[PDB]
């Protein structure tokens, strides 16, 4: 199953993961 | 698991060394060549009019290491432009190869 610790760690690697979507739109 | 910062710090090193290509690549052999620029998420060469231009997944990608051998495109046009998006100024990019 799921634990806290897969959250936390789905949440770090989804600030990368924006910050990446965020330059495919240009970063605007 | 990697990390915003990790991630912005490797964007920061690829914008740098893109710019460095920018200002001190020759050339290219005519204007009617589609220009290098950097679109913040990859750097683009020079591109030859009338074809598709390539480069490799940005290497800052969290994921770089699972798309290895992918490429990003754009096509630059034979008027030295490159390939817009419908109702746009945007330049037409297929960067499928680069998903996550
Ligand atoms: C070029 C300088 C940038 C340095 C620091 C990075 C900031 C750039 O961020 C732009 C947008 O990207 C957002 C980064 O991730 C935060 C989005 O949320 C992901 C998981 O965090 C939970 C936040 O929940 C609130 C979101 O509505
Ligand atoms: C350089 C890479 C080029 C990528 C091209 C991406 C697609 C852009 O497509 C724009 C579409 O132009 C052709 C017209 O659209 C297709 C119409 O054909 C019929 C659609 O299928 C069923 C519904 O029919 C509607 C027609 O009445």
């Amino acid at each position: 199953g799921t634990f806290t610790s897969d959250v936390s760690s789905y949440l770090e690697g989804q600030a990368a993961k924006e910050f990446i979507a965020w330059l495919v739109r240009g970063r605007g | 698991t990697v990390s915003l910062w990790e991630t912005v710090q490797k964007w920061r090193e690829y914008r740098r060394q893109c710019q460095r290509s920018l200002t001190e690549d020759p050339p290219p052999a005519t204007d009617l060549f589609c220009n290098r620029t950097f679109d913040e998420y990859a750097c683009w060469p020079d591109g030859e009019p009338g074809s598709f231009v390539n480069v490799s997944c940005p290497w800052y990608l969290p994921w770089a290491s699972s798309v290895p051998q992918g490429h990003v495109y754009r096509f630059c046009t034979a008027e030295g432009l490159w390939l817009q998006k419908d109702n746009s100024s945007l330049p037409w990019r297929d960067l499928s190869e680069c998903e996550e």
